[PDB]
């Protein structure tokens, strides 16, 4: 069934297990037409679909012309996710796909069952945790390679970086969450704290700076510094 | 008319005749029901007074042949049974309509209220939801479980209503994943109407014996049935007009039969709301959505 606090660690057992995220799949830009009405210009999106026991990120990524002549977007939204999704699956070898899928939002559970009924044996799955995958285009070469895709596309990335040589997936995961949950609450912050000094630099094959191991305890202390003071100004606490 | 008499009513017992019911007493002089109206299936149900666990009855059809019912003390029911002697059978119950040992079906001359709840239950196709085929008439009861029910334990006692799930291949055409599961139309016409049920004819012709199943014996499955029946039209976009208005009758006469005391465990909320206000066919149900906001508005 759901997913939460209890069975936290079910994530990281040897069970191959897929996070599918569809809240930057259909994005736009809200404006103000020439009469003084409202439009909506539609901007690319991706789905954000992770192993969060190894890392490995499939990063779809969403073209514009996907909507183009389409009504009811934010339902074809849902039904798109699950469409790539499924081709996903299909397209990875036998043992190499998931046992599970967990959606971060219960809206995609119909349309990812539906189309998933040719694999009785893949259990999808809700979850109780509010996972902070939305800020997944916080991640600038993540950012950078939805906004400049002329067509449809996938991309692979490892969101962990090189971690696992060090920590447990396990951690990997709470470091990642920890991140993502920052750049959401306030970007600017959480990116002033990664990268304002350049003597610890971001490597081209990966997403986040070389800390090392204490750099990264004062980092993950900077991050929950600011969720607790964003919460605090946010309650006046 | 026909007659469907009784050897003796050995234990005090609610008999059910269609929509009518009267109470029999221990060892009451009781022997039987006359005057049935021909030309329909019929219904007669039984609950103990002892033992309101088990309403249990019996879809029978007078043409078909001489039925009488006789309480068996080894197994503690009242059994429907064949009397294929006919001459034994109108020497037996002349006897009885001489005595006026008999209660009356007591139809009103102004009353459809049957033939409205029935116009498509056919006995053969009550026989082949029900499958016990030494017996002419049918037996259902409380607790009997569907096919369906079976794959999520007996299988010679179970009611075999068509299998519908609409998070299912059969539902779903691949690459129309969201078009067929947001509308059903392809389910309905192509699988349904056209592949399994023929025509629309057996088709409400089994949502009508699930709900009579539902409304005499409390029958859960039977329940989920006709409510699924009705949400696959409901959810159809493409739906013929000469059955739209016709289910509009049918649930119309569901409705006003229905005791209002058992409203609350057999209506389905969530379908009934989706039915009448959601659905494709939202504004196609008008006497139904009439009937049910002026006798049901609290479960709407
Ligand atoms: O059948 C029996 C008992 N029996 C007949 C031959 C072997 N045993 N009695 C009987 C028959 C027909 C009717 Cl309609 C009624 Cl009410 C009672």
């Amino acid at each position: 069934g759901a997913m939460n606090s209890s069975n936290y660690a079910e994530l990281f057992n040897n069970d191959i297990k897929l996070f599918v995220d569809d809240t930057n799949v259909y994005r736009v830009t809200v404006h103000k037409t020439f009469e003084g009405n409202v439009a909506t210009k539609a901007i690319n999106g991706c789905i954000f679909t992770l192993n969060p026991k190894t890392g490995h990120l499939f990063l779809k990524i969403i073209h514009t012309s996907v909507w183009a002549g389409q009504k009811r977007l934010s339902q074809l939204a849902k039904w798109k996710t699950a469409e790539e999704v499924s081709a996903l699956v299909r397209s990875l070898p036998k043992e190499e796909q998931p046992k599970q899928i967990i959606v971060t939002r219960k809206a995609m559970l119909d349309p990812l069952e539906v189309h998933m009924l040719d694999f009785p044996n893949i259990a999808i799955r809700p979850t109780e945790l509010r996972l902070p995958f939305s800020a997944a285009m916080s991640i600038d070469k993540l950012s950078d390679v939805v906004m400049k895709a002329t067509e449809p596309q996938m991309v692979l990335f490892n969101i962990y970086d090189d971690w696992l040589d060090r920590i447990s997936s396990y951690t990997a995961f709470s470091r990642l969450t920890l991140l993502l949950r920052a750049l959401k609450t306030n970007e600017e912050s959480a990116k002033m704290i990664l990268l304002s000094d350049p003597t610890i630099t971001i490597k081209s094959y990966h997403l986040w700076p070389s800390f090392t191991d204490e750099q990264w305890i004062t980092i993950e202390s900077q991050m929950r510094d600011l969720i607790l003071t964003e919460y605090g100004r946010k309650y006046n606490v | 008319m026909n007659t469907v008499p009784f050897t003796s009513a050995p234990i005090e017992v609610t008999i059910g005749i269609d929509q009518y019911s009267f109470n029999v007493k221990e060892n009451q002089p009781f022997h039987g029901i006359k005057d049935i109206p021909i030309g329909h299936v019929h219904v007669i149900h039984f609950q103990h007074a002892d033992n309101s666990s088990m309403r249990y009855g019996y879809w029978f059809d007078c043409r078909m042949g001489n039925f009488y019912i006789q309480y068996d003390p080894k197994d503690g029911l009242y059994k429907m049974m064949e009397e294929r002697d006919g001459a034994k059978f109108e020497n037996i119950v002349h006897n009885f309509k001489e005595r006026q040992m008999m209660v009356s079906y007591p139809k009103i001359d102004e009353d459809d209220t049957w033939y409205n709840l029935t116009e498509f239950v056919q006995m053969d196709k009550i026989r082949k939801i029900v499958r016990k085929d030494e017996n002419q008439f049918s037996y259902v009861d409380s607790s009997m479980t569907t096919v369906q029910e079976n794959e999520l334990s007996d299988p010679a006692h179970s009611l075999n209503y068509t299998v519908i799930n609409f998070k299912s291949r059969e539902a779903i055409r691949p690459g129309h994943e969201m078009e067929d599961f947001l509308d059903k139309s392809y389910y309905l016409n192509t699988v349904m109407l056209q592949g399994i049920f023929k025509n629309s004819s057996n088709y409400f012709g089994e949502l009508q014996f699930a709900f009579l199943n539902a409304m005499f014996f409390g029958n859960y499955g039977s329940s989920l049935q006709w409510h699924a029946m009705i949400e696959l039209i409901c959810s159809s976009a493409t739906v013929p007009k000469h059955m739209l208005d016709k289910l509009d009758e049918i649930l119309y006469y569901q409705i006003k039969t229905l005791p209002e005391q058992y409203s609350d465990i057999l209506l389905n909320e969530r379908v009934w709301n989706i039915c009448l206000y959601s659905s494709f066919q939202k504004n196609s149900l008008h006497n139904t959505e009439k009937i049910m906001e002026n006798k049901y508005p609290e479960l709407l």
